[PDB]
RNA sequence: UGAUGUUAGGAGGGCAAAUCCGCCGAAUUUAAGCAUAUAAUUAAGCGGAAGAAAAGAAAAUAACUAUGAUUCCUUUAGUAACGGCGAGUGAACAAGGACCAGCUCAAACGGUUAAUCCUUCGUUUGGUGCAAACCUUUCGACGGAAUUGUCGUU
RNA sequence: UUUUAAUUUAUUCAUUGGAAUUUUUCAUGUCGAGUCGUGUUCUUUGAGAUUGGAGCACUAAUACGUGUGAUACAUUUCACA
RNA sequence: ACGGACCAAGGAGUCUAGCAAAUGUGCAAGUGUAUAUGAUUCUUUAAACAUUUUAUACGCAUAAUUAAUG
């Protein structure tokens, strides 16, 4: 169909009609809101690989990073403490920046809404821009599908600041298996917690 | 302070346990013995006293 | 049980056992194995020589069930039978037990002891080692390998 | 440390009082558990609650010997009882996806425990009173009168369980058939000191093939 | 070690083929839109400098396409095969 | 296409934390000193849920005659490995049990006819209530969403 | 009072649409990209010519492909996914 | 040389893990019924009783030595 010719397209990026697209649109996006709306996806083959569907309750915002490393915070680069943790200026972060940006626009600004997904829609020396899909839990033609009405359940309330969407997993290691993810699971804390446990019996 | 996990139980070896039972059973069957454990039972006439 | 413990014996005397001039400090000496080879050294060389230093080999990933293998001497290779079957043995001269070893959680049959003189036995393991197998030659046996 | 004594050990050194489990419970538990097992067989109403598995053989030079069940039949056992995957579910047999039979014997051995379930059980009918033919494998239902007679003999629970091994470990032979002029542990060395161009000389043959 | 599927194992332990013996058991579409997307697309520029050294057709110049092929995308594998790649499509051009 | 609208209908905000999920992040102490190490992927700090949460239907083991989604108990084992190879640290596969369950989208196929969805206003059945109230149940109309892709098949 | 198991009756007639297996016929289609991976820097792990994560630069193949098989390479066989 | 004006009550070698020696007990080339399951167990009982209807769960012992193929 039409979304093959799209995605085989999409591929290159550095022929001259993907180039010449990819800078118009990196400049347009610098000019707009740091998190602003859009009426359509701009890569309507890309979204539906996620899970975007064209339903009532589907929507699409746009959110702009910063990239790089984030300073430590102590006043003035003072540590107080050993020379293995006087550190500073090339510390790196645990979460994404894909995580960061779905958080951008999930904490506060959209608070009625839970995240699904995103992807990547450019890049550029001091930004990256992608595109989040949220859903709306209390629109009927959502409430009344039975394939997609998972997601008007309390249990799935801000998922990205759990580590529950895509780039969660990504992050929190559980995308690899065996004897390369050992002890990760279900939890690098709960694992912890099982292999720390001292258990003694009552006769002994 | 006390604490819970003190070791309150003991395990015992099974045939200990079963050694200890059989060498029970056996002193019921001496009269003196019964006698003096405190049991009343100058009138009675077999000690292990067997009914219908 | 509190009532039999040493220390009940010392109640009434001032020091509890441990002397007017060296007293019980809390850990005059260091914490755990803190100071061998240095002043510790004494005890660790006449009690633990071979204690300092590495030798030999890395083996990164083990797996420790492609190398099990239980053993069983010919000293007991008749004591597995039944003394009534191990007796009928004797008188008949025309026929030999064949034993599985590996059907009892054994491996590999090695060779210590004797065997009784002109009594044959047919024996089934994976692994022999070479006095055995004379040994079973000798009587009048024969081996088989078995998987 | 000062006297004749094994170097300590003890990994204790963390906050370790945080953490520890006293068990209070463990037979307070297995009662829970027995009633809530026993619960669960008054409201299947006389089928019973567990499921057919199959006999596997144990992944490993150190249990290759002996058998336990597995977590389901494979397809091609299943067709070999005239059953497809959708309907066996609906009765107490289990379905493995992703097994293989890579030999004759396990293959027979299953299947011939399948039939033998298969022919030991009567069916009730979806609506009272009304009998007809299976779909899928399943057997017709029943007339209401063995199904009377046969409320009150005793489940068999016995077919659930696993294999007993009965192989001997002794037998007798003739001293006539005895072989005298073989050397096992020259054979045992032999074929060690022979691998290397054995696994070349398979090397070359797979690559001939591909050609 | 190595087995044979066929000739069944011997019941010994150890060697090669040991074991029990038990008994063995035995698109135009993509053109088209490679076609089209051809079209659209083009070549790459490292792949047109690919091209290039593969054209001027020496020893030296195969050596040198191999490694920057390489060193572009990392590991020798995905450079052998992008080498080969561009040497058929150079090959099919000349006709 | 964006702004605007005390337009009609709705959502988020705060409290509480023993168990749970994500981030940030020490030093006391031990090494008889001390800087790598340890304390600890811990305490304090900032966010987010449920009666459980998280994990979960193989880009997994093995090297055998082979097993077969996740979780937890017994063991593997203070073992393979890490370490001023010092003080110290330290998992995985097979084995025995508790429980036992599997599925959807995307991508193929359907154009003598988007089959799909939602709002508002109507109607048509039987049961339960003293009452309040509730459950079940087809059939319409006008308007809108949607071909920049809903639904059916597999 | 709650709900859940057996046991007790369904008779006659009337459509319309679904499904599993079997007999033969013809078709080998699809399979998630600034992702995977590599270099380099910092953390974390029992993981060692680097176990997982992260920042920056470079940037794939199309199932005969891709990934894993605990010591860094080149030319190959095999198994598993 | 330091503490002590007087009286009453309180007040300090214990608990857990892991190893060894000594001694008492049971069985003995073996020994210990793990987690579970069973029962005409169920105030006590969170105790006690049982073990899957030529019999391969696991630990320690029954064999050592070598970096190691062995
Ligand atoms: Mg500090
Ligand atoms: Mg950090
Ligand atoms: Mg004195
Ligand atoms: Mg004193
Ligand atoms: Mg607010
Ligand atoms: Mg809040
Ligand atoms: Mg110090
Ligand atoms: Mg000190
Ligand atoms: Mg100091
Ligand atoms: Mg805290
Ligand atoms: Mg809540
Ligand atoms: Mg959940
Ligand atoms: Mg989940
Ligand atoms: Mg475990
Ligand atoms: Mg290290
Ligand atoms: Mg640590
Ligand atoms: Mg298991
Ligand atoms: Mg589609
Ligand atoms: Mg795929
Ligand atoms: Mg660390
Ligand atoms: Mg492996
Ligand atoms: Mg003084
Ligand atoms: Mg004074
Ligand atoms: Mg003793
Ligand atoms: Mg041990």
């Amino acid at each position: 169909g039409a979304y093959k010719y799209i995605q085989e397209i999409w591929k290159k990026k550095q022929s001259d009609a993907m180039h010449f697209l990819l800078r118009v649109r990196t400049w347009e996006y610098r000019q707009l809101p740091v998190v602003h709306r859009v009426s359509k996806p701009s890569r309507p083959d890309k979204a539906r690989r996620l899970g975007y569907k064209a339903i009532q309750g589907f929507v699409i915002y746009r959110v702009r990073v910063r990239r790089g490393d984030r300073k430590k915070r102590v006043k003035k680069g003072i540590v107080h403490g050993k020379p293995k943790h006087q550190g500073v200026h090339k510390q790196k972060s645990t979460r994404n920046l894909k995580s960061v940006a779905e958080g951008k626009v999930g904490k506060s600004i959209c608070g009625n809404l839970r995240v699904l997904n995103s992807y990547w829609v450019g890049q550029d020396a001091v930004y990256k821009y992608y595109e989040v899909i949220l859903v709306d839990p209390n629109h009927n033609a959502v409430r009344n599908n039975p394939k997609i009405n998972w997601i008007c359940n309390p249990v799935h309330k801000h998922r990205e600041l759990r580590g529950l969407t895509s780039a969660g997993k990504k992050y929190r290691g559980l995308r690899v298996k065996g004897h390369l993810s050992a002890k990760s699971r279900p939890s690098i804390r709960a694992n912890w917690k099982r292999r720390q446990l001292i258990k003694l019996r009552k006769c002994r | 302070p006390t604490k819970i996990w003190r070791r309150w139980g003991r395990k015992v070896n099974l045939k200990e346990k079963r050694y200890a039972v059989c060498s029970s059973i056996a002193a019921s069957g001496v009269t003196s013995l019964v006698l003096a454990r405190g049991h009343r039972i100058s009138h009675l006439k077999e000690v292990p006293l067997v009914v219908s | 049980a509190t009532r039999f413990k040493k220390n009940r014996k010392k109640r009434g005397h001032v020091s509890a056992g441990h002397g007017r001039v060296g007293k019980h400090r809390k850990h005059p000496g260091g914490r755990g194995k803190a100071g061998g080879l240095h002043h510790m050294r004494i005890n660790f060389d006449k009690y633990h020589p071979g204690y300092f230093g590495k030798v030999g080999m890395r083996h990164l990933n083990l797996l420790k069930n492609r190398t099990y293998c239980p053993t069983i001497n010919v000293d007991k290779l008749w004591g597995l039978l039944p003394e009534e079957k191990k007796k009928e043995f004797s008188e008949n001269k025309d026929i030999a037990p064949v034993i599985d070893v590996t059907r009892k959680g054994y491996f590999k049959v090695l060779g210590n002891g004797k065997l009784k003189h002109n009594q044959p036995i047919v024996v089934k393991a994976r692994y022999f080692s070479s006095v055995a197998e004379k040994k079973i030659k000798a009587v009048g046996g024969q081996c088989i390998l078995v998987a | 440390v000062a006297h004749n004594n094994v170097l300590p050990n003890v990994h204790l050194h963390k906050w370790w009082q945080r953490h520890v489990r006293v068990n209070f419970s463990k037979n307070i538990k297995k009662k829970k558990r027995r009633l809530l097992r026993e619960k669960r067989r008054k409201a299947n109403g006389g089928t019973p609650i567990e499921k057919l598995h199959p006999i596997v053989h144990c992944p490993t030079q150190r249990y290759n010997f002996r058998t336990r069940l597995g977590k389901g039949f494979t397809f091609e056992e299943l067709k070999g009882a005239g059953l497809t995957p959708r309907a066996a579910q609906t009765i107490g047999i289990c379905y493995d996806k992703r097994r293989k039979n890579r030999s004759e014997e396990s293959l027979t051995k299953n299947v011939e425990r399948l039939l033998k379930y298969k022919n030991s059980l009567v069916m009730i009918p979806l609506k009272k009173n009304k009998a007809k033919k299976g779909i899928g494998g399943i057997p017709a239902d029943a007339d209401k009168n063995t199904i009377k007679e046969f409320r009150n003999k005793k489940p068999l629970l016995s077919i659930f369980k696993k294999e007993k091994n009965t192989k001997p470990f002794y037998e007798t032979i003739e001293v006539s058939k005895i072989d005298k002029e073989f050397l096992a542990y020259k054979t045992l060395r032999r074929a060690k000191l022979a691998e290397r161009r054995k696994n070349r000389r398979q090397q070359k043959k797979d690559i001939k093939f591909k050609s | 070690g190595r087995k044979s599927t066929i000739k069944p194992a011997t019941g010994i332990a150890v060697g090669f083929n040991s074991g029990h013996v038990v008994t063995k058991r035995n698109s135009k579409r993509k053109e088209l839109i490679k076609d089209v997307v051809r079209e659209i697309t083009g070549f790459s520029p490292y792949e047109k400098r690919i091209i290039e050294l593969i054209k001027i057709g020496t020893s030296a110049s195969t050596k040198r396409s191999l490694k920057y092929a390489k060193k572009k995308l990392g590991t020798h594998k995905r450079g052998k095969a992008k080498r080969e790649e561009i040497q058929k499509v150079v090959i099919l051009q000349r006709r």
